[PDB]
């Protein structure tokens, strides 16, 4: 998932635009991908309960 | 009074029987104190910007600006343009902040390659002469030099670099002249195919258009460190009040709480203290040098215990962890109840 | 007896604890 | 100028074991009865460092500078007096020198015209550098000063300055734990890639006394640190060992 | 057997802002998060009792 | 933590820069700083049960 | 866009003053003739 930024592939949109930009569309896959860790997390708890 | 706040807060014109937390309480500041350095020269500014005789953009020059007061309102006293982008700071009169170590560079560009003096740029200059890194903090200005930068044959004293083995890592000054070796054979001479000379001048004429005008500018590259701050701005200071809350901008650092007197062993080097939760808990005075340990002001929350709207309308107050004489009195408007 | 400054550094970020309604000799 | 001698015995270095010295203060703040963790440039522990020993034996070898160094020195008499940096050490380049008086520090940097084994000679004499060109940042200032005494220097290079951190102890290495409080921060910026030390050596040829001095290097480490009631730095632990 | 929990509060605005007003004026334009926060805190208190 | 912004402070942010700028980094301040509070509401919500 | 009222505000100014008739800038315009809010909504179109 995207997750708003241009591709999902790192490597290529860190080969792609300028750092000003590039940190910043890292920054909101990191973000995604932390939410989507947290939410699993959370699921997993409510399980073993 | 509490039973309408308790109202609001339920969004009900009838309450219930029982206890409800309302809202916090907390002693609002009353003075205001500024204490900054005592130093009263002013910064070598006017050594670097007019420069008559100047500097080349592959040996650019480097000032080290250390224990000055830096005012940066007197900076138009040039022709206009002076384009000006500050880089993780503001300047719209933002020349209230005390730095730890300013570095000033300068050199001469051409047009279209102004644009390249900023991070995440690549181009013949960025890559070849001058490279700032990708998280760099501080200031660049740039300015026309027709006036001053012209000659009828074209001034040669202006040079750059096109040629070389790799980039440049940020801040790195290249000199070397040495051959350039291209294709396949050993060169070593001092002309012929893949053996170049990495240096090309600009030529500059005033017959040229806008975007071949020669452009002078200038960087300032800032610092902000665990340091005492030697360069500052004009802001006056104030004398300091103890045991009473007062909002404060110490050397730099803005807050809000009770100053007083700390026996906390600091050592000579120490300038401040923090604590468990990494913040602020002890600052040195740079002026009269004593620890002193901040405290914010105090604070609580309140609980309204009511019978039913139905019952009666008095309230009776909750002042959660006060021990009854910490309870402010209030003078004209010091609380947030 | 067998079972047990941070407290203020937690107090002072807005994280309070609250007293229990019955106390220890209510329970005894 | 500077003299010619020939009563050398060629030895190669020594080596021995550096257990937990090496830990200074990183930053200028204060902390107390916390654990705190740090990523820097420190010393290994239980690491190699290079034993040099003067007593005829006289060694004033050339060491680099990788990245940073730990100077030990346990002595008596106030031999070793001071040090040079550079790059080639030659009159090409600049480089930094750092001396001590009979009560005095004084440190500059310059290009020099250096001998080849610079030093010190009731003392009258000291045989140096033969030219002083241009320099550009002068400093003066109190003085930094069986074996009784030791001390303990770390020198770093990084962010265009110069961290001189030092300590001093009444006493191989001694088994124990003892931080380094900041001394001096010179913001220069050469490479400074290769040192040399400086003794002080009296004519009887002439005698020495028994001097040992040891070298490290630092490399980039996570440590972890612990700070007592006070501000004093008592326990660490090396998260890569 | 475990029977009871410890009962803690939490203050929004001096944990997410501090000593800043601007901070609070902002934090106002973010909904109410902290009404849900304080009665979820609250009927954990009362149901340890 | 700094989320992304430029310091973990404050002040900081809205003394060094303009208003035009300083509300993005308040911005993901504070959402980080929401986000942290909301976890911490959802495991003491599981304990309790 | 269908707007409530409009206000035209017109003066000559120095070309160096051009740039001060913005939010977020300082001059002798700016805080001695005329102040422009900082939540200021609308066009600006100066011609020499
Ligand atoms: C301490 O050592 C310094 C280093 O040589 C001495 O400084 C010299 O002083 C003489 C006399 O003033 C000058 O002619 C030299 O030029 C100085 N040397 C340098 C490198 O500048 C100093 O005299 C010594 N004694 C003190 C400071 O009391
Ligand atoms: C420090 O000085 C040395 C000169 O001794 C510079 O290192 C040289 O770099 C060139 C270019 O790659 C090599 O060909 C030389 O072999 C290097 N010297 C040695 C002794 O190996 C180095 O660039 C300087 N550091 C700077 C300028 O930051
Ligand atoms: C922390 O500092 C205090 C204050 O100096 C030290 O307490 C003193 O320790 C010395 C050394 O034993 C005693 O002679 C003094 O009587 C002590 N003073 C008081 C008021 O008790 C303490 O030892 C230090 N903590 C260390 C070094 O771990
Ligand atoms: C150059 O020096 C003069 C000397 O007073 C000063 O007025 C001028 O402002 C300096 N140049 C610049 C660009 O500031
Ligand atoms: C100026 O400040 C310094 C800071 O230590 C202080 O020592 C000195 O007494 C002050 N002088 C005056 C005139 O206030
Ligand atoms: C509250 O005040 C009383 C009376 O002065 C005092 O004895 C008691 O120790 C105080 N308690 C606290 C927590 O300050
Ligand atoms: C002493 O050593 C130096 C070091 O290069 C040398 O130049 C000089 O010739 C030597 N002296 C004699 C007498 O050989
Ligand atoms: C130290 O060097 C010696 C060689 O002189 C080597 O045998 C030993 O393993 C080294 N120690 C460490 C810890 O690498
Ligand atoms: C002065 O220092 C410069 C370094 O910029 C050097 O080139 C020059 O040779 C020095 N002067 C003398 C007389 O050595």
């Amino acid at each position: 998932s995207k997750f708003g930024a241009i591709s999902s592939v790192l490597n290529d949109i860190f080969s792609r635009l300028d750092p000003p930009e590039a940190e910043v569309q890292i920054d909101r896959l990191i973000t995604g991908r932390l939410q989507s860790l947290q939410t699993y997390v959370t699921q997993q708890l409510i399980r073993a309960a | 009074d509490p039973l309408s706040e308790t109202k609001c807060t339920l969004k009900s014109f009838t309450v219930e029987k029982g206890i409800y937390q309302t809202s916090n309480f907390r002693v609002q500041p009353t003075e205001s104190i500024v204490r900054f350095p005592n130093i009263t020269n002013l910064c070598p500014f006017d050594e670097v910007f007019n420069a008559t005789r100047f500097a080349s953009v592959y040996a650019w020059n480097r000032k080290r600006i250390s224990n000055c007061v830096a005012d940066y309102s007197v900076l138009y006293n040039l022709a206009p343009f002076f384009t000006f982008k500050c880089y993780g700071v503001s300047p719209t009169k933002l020349n209230d902040l005390c730095f730890t170590n300013v570095y000033a560079d300068s050199f001469v560009i051409r047009g279209d390659e102004v644009r390249q003096i900023a991070p995440g740029q690549t181009g013949n200059i960025a890559d070849y002469n001058y490279k700032l890194p990708d998280d760099f903090t501080g200031c660049v200005i740039a300015w026309n030099s027709n006036k001053l930068d012209s000659k009828v044959s074209g001034n040669y004293n202006y040079l750059y670099r096109l040629f070389r083995k790799s980039n440049l890592k940020p801040f790195e000054r290249d000199i070397s002249t040495e051959i350039y070796q291209a294709g396949n054979k050993p060169c070593n001479g001092v002309a012929g195919f893949n053996c170049y000379f990495p240096l090309r001048s600009y030529s500059f004429r005033p017959t040229y258009g806008v975007g071949h005008q020669p452009y002078r500018v200038v960087v300032l590259s800032f610092e902000l460190l665990h340091a005492p701050a030697t360069v500052c701005g004009p802001k006056k200071s104030t004398n300091l009040v103890k045991n009473k809350c007062v909002n404060f901008n110490f050397n730099g650092l803005k807050g809000t709480g009770v100053l007083t007197e700390s026996n906390k062993k600091f050592l000579p080097f120490q300038q401040f203290g923090r604590d468990i939760a990494d913040t602020t808990d002890a600052v040195r005075d740079p002026q009269t040098l004593e620890i002193l340990d901040i405290t914010p002001c105090s604070f609580g929350g309140v609980s309204v215990i009511t019978p039913g709207t139905n019952t009666s309308n008095q309230v009776a107050v909750l002042y959660q962890g006060v021990n009854c004489t910490e309870v402010p009195v209030a003078i004209h408007a010091d609380q947030l109840t | 007896n067998k079972v047990t400054d941070l407290i203020c550094a937690q107090k002072f970020k807005g994280l309070t604890v609250l007293p229990p309604l019955l106390t220890d000799e209510m329970i005894a | 100028q500077c003299v010619n001698l020939t009563t050398r015995t060629q030895l190669p270095p020594a080596y021995t074991n550096s257990f937990t010295r090496g830990v200074y203060y990183p930053d200028k703040v204060f902390r107390s009865s916390v654990l705190h963790s740090t990523q820097d440039l420190f010393l290994p522990f239980f690491s190699n460092v290079t034993w040099f020993h003067v007593i005829k034996r006289f060694d004033n070898p050339v060491l680099p500078f990788n990245d940073g160094v730990y100077f030990a020195s346990i002595e008596k008499s106030n031999i070793i007096r001071g040090w040079i940096f550079g790059t080639t050490l030659d009159s090409k380049t600049q480089s930094l020198l750092i001396v001590n008086n009979a009560t005095n520090v004084v440190i500059k940097v310059c290009e020099f015209q250096f001998c080849n084994d610079p030093f010190l000679d009731m003392e009258s004499e000291f045989r140096v550098y033969s030219s002083a060109n241009n320099c550009t940042f002068e400093y003066v200032s109190q003085p930094f000063l069986n074996f009784k005494n030791l001390r303990e220097f770390v020198f770093k290079n990084i962010d265009g300055y110069f961290k001189i951190y030092s300590k001093h102890t009444p006493i191989d290495l001694p088994q124990g734990f003892s931080a380094l409080e900041p001394l001096v921060d010179l913001p220069i910026g050469i490479n400074i890639t290769r040192f040399q030390t400086l003794l002080a050596l009296h004519r009887s040829g002439w005698t020495a006394g028994a001097a040992a001095y040891y070298v490290g290097y630092l490399q980039p480490r996570t440590f972890l640190l612990k700070y007592n009631e006070n501000g004093t730095i008592t326990d660490a632990v090396d998260c890569a060992l | 057997l475990p029977v009871s929990m410890t009962k803690t509060s939490v203050d929004c605005t001096m944990y997410i802002c501090g000593d800043s007003t601007e901070c609070s004026n902002l934090l106002l334009q973010y909904g109410s998060f902290c009404t849900q926060l304080k009665r979820a805190l609250t009927g954990i208190a009362v149901e340890q009792d």
